[PDB]
């Protein structure tokens, strides 16, 4: 299990989930189609946005 | 100057070379869900009307 931690902008919250074609993470972080894991998103506005 | 919902202006794009790459590169469009064709492949297909 490889925990990956990082921060993106509020609007997206997509993580290229199945194969998402969004270009925010198309040049930053691509996640494979056969992804047997989990995706969790946390709000950071209160804790040093 | 687009018209009302029930009176959507219809424009027929004919006899020209299309540049969907420019449309994809623009960040103004929040939603770009392409149905029946992949948005990436739009730049190399040929169709009509």
């Amino acid at each position: 299990v490889y925990a990956d931690s990082f921060v993106i902008r509020g609007d997206e919250v997509r993580q290229i989930a199945p194969g998402q074609t969004g270009k925010i993470a198309d040049y930053n972080y691509k996640l494979p189609d056969d992804f047997t894991g989990c995706v969790i998103a946390w709000n950071s506005n209160n804790l040093d946005s | 100057r687009f018209a009302s919902v029930y009176a959507w202006n219809r424009k027929r794009i004919s006899n020209c070379v299309a540049d969907y790459s420019v449309l994809y590169n623009s960040a103004s469009f929040s939603t770009f869900k392409c149905y029946g064709v992949s948005p990436t492949k739009l730049n190399d297909l040929c169709f009509t009307n």
